């Protein structure tokens, strides 16, 4: 019995493993079962198709890689921010003299205590910490039909 | 009406191109393609290619990027650069977005990062859940390097509490 | 028992083998069908050292 | 106009100023040990402090040579978890019903 304690196990093509027997127990936190989800990863693996590929540069099948998610969700987190937010323009800062943002901490709490549910599932932040705190960890298991969400 | 971001990417040469780097393209011409998300503004990109393992390039280009007008930093991948961008926009206070869990040394008290990653603590929370729904006896914890005894401190101390033999 | 003719695919055949505990086992093959039934197996997991 | 640069005493505080003194090619002087950084490949820090590999080492012969067949690995925090791995893995190698 295996566990693989990897958030990618998924995107690895467990074939020949599948049709031996084992108890193949790990890790995902993809919520696929969601068609919108579905639609999204279809999408990107569409687009990653037309251009020249890479494989053999991992053991991945056609999918999305759970860093190419996490980013994903990060650009559409400080959309939803910028979206719920007011009139955010941009200063130009420097680094010689730190002058601080004027809409700083006014754009960090908006996008702090703000929830979106993203491809990695429910998208929530504990404003103490700045870690996710509120997640899904989806259980697969390798079985003879493939990997299922037990 | 604009609104700009920017990230600092980790490229060790241009054959594998990042896809960190591809999926924030990907991610902000989805954003402009969805006209549901404040359709009067348009979220631009400003991307910095870095070599790998470079905090001082990392500094350069946050510098660069905030000098030039940036709402947000998607940090690089490596530890000690993402870091420093960190401390740059807490500092700054411009928010800082990374999607890498990093090494515990968290306790630089600060308040302009989100961590996209799920805990590492959660995770080991994780791992002796399911050993502890599943009942096992005797487990062979097996890592790969130092990071990996981190993630799964709580599984490895856990047998004091919970009766099962573990062999790292 | 004899490996199917035209599907050759025995993976029933050697699941049926590993469920009724069949550890000492001759095959009369060609080398092509012997080398093409050694990867079907090895994909059963039946390569360990009981077989 | 500094010849040589002695840097502070955390991780995230040193691993900025290495990078600086690698880049100006000055020789930076580590103290405090630094968390373990996986490139290895900066050249301009030297390092006082004796690695946590050779401590751990160290630990785990001390312990061979006094014959304890069951320890009680008590840390405060993950630095000495990565500190104490040879200990940890010993359980495999040598008879020791180790307990964290």
């Amino acid at each position: 019995h295996y566990f693989f304690t990897t958030l990618d196990l998924f995107a690895l093509d467990l074939e020949l493993y599948r049709y031996s027997g084992v108890n193949m127990t790990g890790f995902r936190l993809l919520n696929i079962d969601n068609p919108h989800v579905s639609s999204i990863i279809e999408k990107w693996s569409m687009e990653r198709l037309q251009a020249p590929p890479r494989p053999e540069t991992g053991l991945l099948d056609g999918m999305m890689t759970t860093e190419a998610a996490l980013m994903y969700d990060a650009v559409y987190m400080v959309a939803i921010a910028s979206h719920r937010a007011s009139q955010l323009t941009v200063s130009s800062l420097q680094c010689h003299r730190h002058k601080p943002w004027r809409l700083g901490p006014r754009f960090m709490n908006l996008i702090k205590e703000a929830r979106w549910d993203g491809l990695t599932g429910r998208i929530t932040f504990n404003k103490t910490d700045g870690l996710r705190k509120d997640f899904d960890l989806d259980i697969i298991s390798l079985k003879e039909e493939g990997t299922e969400k037990i | 009406h604009v609104l700009r971001i920017g990230g600092i990417f980790e490229t060790v040469e241009n054959e594998p191109v990042n896809v960190e780097e591809l999926a924030f393209k990907f991610a902000v011409t989805s954003i402009n393609r969805n006209r549901t998300l404040m359709p009067n503004t348009t979220l631009t990109y400003d991307i910095q290619r870095i070599n790998l393992f470079d905090s001082f390039e990392a500094s350069r280009r946050a510098c660069d990027q905030l000098a030039l007008g940036v709402a947000a930093l998607f940090g690089p991948s490596h530890s000690s650069s993402v870091s420093a961008v960190q401390s740059i926009c807490n500092a700054l206070e411009v928010p800082h977005i990374q999607t890498r869990w990093k090494h515990p040394s968290v306790d630089s008290r600060d308040l302009f990062y989100i961590n996209l990653y799920p805990d590492y603590a959660a995770i080991s929370r994780a791992v002796l859940d399911l050993v502890l729904y599943y009942n096992w006896k005797t487990v062979t914890v097996v890592y790969e390097d130092s990071t990996g005894l981190i993630r799964l401190q709580e599984l490895i101390k856990a047998p004091s509490r919970y009766n099962i033999k573990i062999k790292i | 028992r004899q490996l199917p003719p035209a599907n050759k695919d025995a993976k029933p055949l050697l699941k049926e083998m590993k469920k009724s505990k069949e550890f000492y086992v001759i095959f009369d093959c060609s080398h092509e069908t012997a080398a093409e039934i050694l990867k079907q197996i090895l994909f059963m997991g039946m390569m360990t050292e009981y077989y």
